[PDB]
RNA sequence: AACUGCGAAUGGCUCAUUAAAUCAGUUAUGGUUCCUUUGGUCGCUCGCCACUUGGAUAACUGUGGUAAUUCUAGAGCUAAUACAUGCCGACGGGCGCUGACCCCCUUCGCGGGGGGGAUGCGUGCAUUUAUCAGUGGUGACUCUAGAUAACCUCGGGCCGAUCGCACGCCCCCCGUGGCGGCGACGACCCAUUCGAACGUCUGCCCUAUCAACUUUCGAUGGUAGUCGCCGUGCCUACCAUGGUGACCACGGGUGACGGGGAAUCAGGGUUCGAUUCCGGAGAGGGAGCCUGAGAAACGGCUACCACAUCCAAGGAAGGCAGCA
RNA sequence: GAAGCAUUUACUUUGAAAAAAUUAGAGUGUUCAAAGCAGGCCCGAGCCGCCUGGAUACCGCAGCUAGGAAUAAUGGAAUAGGA
């Protein structure tokens, strides 16, 4: 419900919110000011970015990574294992005596910032690629496309 | 390996060294210097394979220590020291005053150059940054760090400084039109003028260059030397002019000059 | 020795790897320094690069900063009252990273009475007057009082800031990492913050 | 032993001081005046932009 | 000879281990360390020896011990670029807070708007926090530089008590001082070179008479730490219940080090690669360390295990997968 | 020319980058050759030396880049939440 739910206190390094509020402002209402950064290569800030309220330090808007490396895709297969989902590669490996092909897949855990609400699976990831953010992850989720969708019953 | 290598193997030597097989199993192995490994020429295979003023490592190494050999106006003893592109190598006993630029092979050529081109050399900017009290630096493609540049200067141009005192006299900007040498990779050596620079974020900028007969190229933003302004270089090209001929050309002018001398 | 290796885990899939070296020199690790609150005890350790670091043993003093009024003043560490990760890092005065002190509030107040000219922290006033009368009065000039009203207008307090200076003894927040750094460094809480941690303390206590 | 070759030293090392604090000087000196010249020059390019928006607007 | 410095972490040998491991191509450090070389920087700090401070210890002399070793004890000296300790100069001040006082002001009784300022307290780079504003830069900084309040570890950061070769120049105040060229060595820090380490993507032989594994004792993820050179379940605490698999996980085998390559020879392909180049790993087997920029080093040390040498039986010394 | 592509891929062609050695291959009478990376030309002699080489190709798959767009996959307006 709130954002402070853990045994510390969640807030974003770079905000001091204690800025001498005194009786000229207002109160309220008062809302405290939002770190959050444009990365690269032609990837939007999504808005739910931009005036959302969470705290997440392994977010790339509002967090503390950055994205370089390759560039990648893939569709959502699980969305367990609470701010982290694994997606599904495709693709095709050439097997060169019989000069055909095999399919072949791997799986990937990538980082789901909560600034994408309505992800669902089956829907195909924009990911790029980070330092290492835990045991397993290496990716961190740029854009969310969905697949077939829209329209609900 | 528990530490930092100290040998080189012979067949593991630069292949635009030129050194042969069964002459030894090690390769002078150059020394740490402003220059990389795979992008230099150390004073003895200069000295020794190039202009065959010695015969054994021995005689490079007591020519050396004879205290005359100058490289960028410095004297030099070590006889493994990385001389590297665009560097000028002044003897000034004899008088020769070399500069190491490429031949359109891709190999150090010995070309020699007068007295008063000796004076300066073709640096290119790799870094500017601003250090600390407010004052500006850049980085070469040396490791020479010049303090307070012009503010107009910007990263991969070229400046031109004065030895002896390392100041900056000129430069140019890297631009469309400008004369280029590339130095690095599969046209190495070649010379041309620069007609597009798409950019890749992330990745590396490729810069296509068109030479003086119109064969178009491209190559990577980290191997362009730009040398002139517009059309005209600022250092003596080598022979050949950077012009790169197909095998069959250079084989109808290899025997058109034998027959003429034969 | 100790070590901070990565092929002693099992693999994503669960599967058991063989290790096809012996540990080396550079993932080792250490043991911890656990910072208590005593007489200043330093240890220096010669580290990767020949670089130096610091076990911070016993710390006393610290650099504290409040923030929002910008002072910040070198005082002594009372206590350890909340960690968020562990609670015997409490029970036992440990000082780590991201652990709340309470600190000596003279300094600050000192320097309040000092800029501000307002007494603070203060239960019933007039008992300490030969000192606070003169530090506070000074019988000063007209337009050194006018600009000394320009920053009374603009020096109110929160109150909770207020009853921990009645209190003498401030909340803080470790900055730095001893035991890494040899420091104890970090800011005073207030706000938002203040309030969370206030509770939390609040929430332990029965 | 105090000696004149170890005085001659200290000179020596007093006078590398002194030259060098003098190259700080004109050095500094330098760059100020290139500063002055360039961007003035964009300061006037500036002006010149905004002269172009004064000659635009009146047409 | 000995102290100090440096090197001894390269080279050489072998292929036991090792099956997404190693390794190859690709890419990344905006997530780190780096002796040396090269280029910057080294009067930027206001603060009763400096024409040079202090104590030792080798080699040396001499008295010895032990059966025995590159074993060492006791006594007497003496050095430093070893070990310490510590000024002067620049140095005139400037800048930021503090402000007793003094002057010109609406003036009328005041409200006054501007100015000087005595006295104090701090100042440079590096460190560790916190706040403010937004000189250069990237695709993207919580970058670089700036401003402020402080801190700055006695197993304690810089701010030269070092050494050669030429020997010259100024003298009034006054001839006894003061100045000077070229190096060597040295340095905290920044860059550079050589790298190293950790990561991204794709790629490996046979086996199902191996089909479900992993998860109490970290397995997958979250929050806060600890440690580490840094990113990370690397480790700890508290949570969540995850993660992988017939597109063959997990397990087992290999007479498996990987690759560049080699043999065969229509086109396809099948075998081989211990072996001179690159990468890895090991030094009888395991384990743990010291020193250093760099080693978990074995032509370093400590311990156990297995072999094994000398002994006067009290002890001592070992490591050819270097060349013979 | 700053920006973007009215889907995204596979495919195909091009361009960068894929160590050297080995292989293919150019030049060169090791006395021939296997090799090697060398060599060749005038001296009536000052000649106080001249010319020239040490190419090129290939380097699977994966990754990067720019043209094509047939073939093959895929996507957009149906409770219109359409342009
Ligand atoms: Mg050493
Ligand atoms: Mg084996
Ligand atoms: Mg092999
Ligand atoms: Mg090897
Ligand atoms: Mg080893
Ligand atoms: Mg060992």
């Amino acid at each position: 419900a709130d954002i402070q739910t853990e045994r510390a206190y969640q807030k974003q390094p770079t905000i001091f919110q204690n800025k001498k509020r005194v009786l000229l402002g207002e109160t309220g209402k008062e809302k405290l000011p939002r770190y959050y950064k444009n990365i690269g290569l032609g990837f939007k800030t999504p808005k739910e970015a931009i005036e959302g309220t969470y705290i997440d330090k392994k977010c790339p808007f509002t967090g503390n990574v950055s994205i370089r490396g390759r560039i990648l895709s893939g569709v959502v297969t699980k969305m367990k294992m609470q701010r982290t989902i694994v997606i599904r590669r495709d693709y095709l490996h050439y097997i060169r005596k019989y000069n055909r092909f095999e399919k072949r897949h791997k799986n990937m855990s990538v980082h789901l910032s909560p600034c994408f609400r309505d992800v669902q699976i089956g829907d195909i990831v924009t990911v790029g690629e980070c330092r290492p953010l835990s045991k397993t992850v290496r990716f961190n989720v740029l854009k969310v496309t969905k697949a077939a969708g829209t329209k609900k019953q | 390996a528990r530490g930092p290598k100290k040998h080189l193997k012979r067949v593991a030597a630069p292949k635009h060294w030129m050194l042969d097989k069964l002459t030894g199993v090690f390769a002078p192995r150059p020394s740490t210097g402003p220059h990389k490994l795979r992008e230099c020429l150390p004073l003895i295979i200069f000295l020794r394979n190039r202009l065959k003023y010695a015969l054994t490592g021995d005689e490079v190494k007591k020519i050396c220590m004879q205290r005359f050999i100058k490289i960028d106006g410095k004297v030099r003893t070590d006889i493994t020291y990385p001389a590297g592109f665009m560097d000028v190598i002044s003897i000034d006993k004899t008088g020769e005053n070399f500069r190491l630029i490429y031949d359109t092979k891709g190999r150090f050529a010995v070309h020699r150059i007068t007295p008063e081109e000796a004076k300066y050399k073709l640096c290119k900017v790799r870094k500017i940054f601003v250090g600390t009290k407010g004052i500006p630096h850049l980085v070469t493609h040396d490791a020479r760090t010049i303090r307070y540049p012009d503010p107009l200067i910007k990263v991969n141009d070229t400046i031109q400084i004065d030895l002896e005192t390392g100041k900056i006299t000129d430069f140019i900007k890297f631009d469309t039109g400008n004369l280029c040498m590339v130095t690095g990779g599969a046209n190495l050596g070649r010379i041309g003028v620069i007609t597009n620079r798409e950019r890749h974020p992330g990745s590396f900028d490729v810069v296509h260059v068109k030479d003086a007969n119109g064969n178009s190229f491209a190559t990577r933003l980290s191997n362009i030397f730009v040398i002139g302004k517009g059309n005209k270089p600022w250092i003596s090209l080598p022979r050949g002019k950077g012009i790169r001929l197909t095998i069959a050309e250079e084989r109808d002018k290899r025997l058109a000059a034998k027959q003429s001398s034969g | 020795g100790i070590s901070r290796d990565n092929w002693h885990k099992r693999r994503k899939t669960g599967g058991k790897r063989k290790p096809y070296h012996k540990k080396r020199k550079y993932e080792l690790g250490r043991p911890a320094a656990n910072t208590k609150i005593g007489p200043r005890r330093i240890h220096t350790v010669r580290v990767r690069g020949g670089n130096k670091k610091y076990r911070a043993l016993r710390l006393d003093v610290g650099n504290f900063s409040w923030g929002s009024e910008c002072c910040t003043r070198k005082t002594r560490i009372i206590d350890v009252v909340y960690n968020a990760s562990n609670n015997e890092l409490v029970r036992t005065k440990t000082l780590v990273k991201n652990c709340i002190v309470l600190i000596d509030s003279t300094p600050y107040r000192q320097w309040y009475e000092s800029h501000y000219a307002l007494p603070l922290g203060r239960k019933k006033g007039a008992k300490l007057t030969p000192e606070e009368e003169e530090i506070l009065n000074k019988k000063r000039s007209k337009k050194i009082q006018k600009k000394y009203d320009e920053r009374k207008k603009n020096a109110k307090i929160s109150s909770l800031l207020e009853e921990q200076f009645q209190q003498g003894k401030l909340l803080a927040c470790i900055a730095s990492r001893p035991g890494q750094c040899g420091r104890a460094d970090g800011y005073v809480l207030e706000g938002k913050e203040l309030e969370f941690y206030l509770r939390k303390i609040k929430a332990r206590k029965g | 032993l105090v000696t004149p070759r170890v005085l001659q030293h200290k000179r020596r090392r007093i006078a590398l001081k002194k030259q060098r604090t003098k190259k700080n000087k004109e050095e500094a000196a330098e760059y100020a005046k290139l500063l002055a010249k360039r961007m003035k020059e964009a300061k006037e390019k500036r002006q010149e932009q905004i002269a172009k928006r004064r000659r635009l607007s009146s047409l």
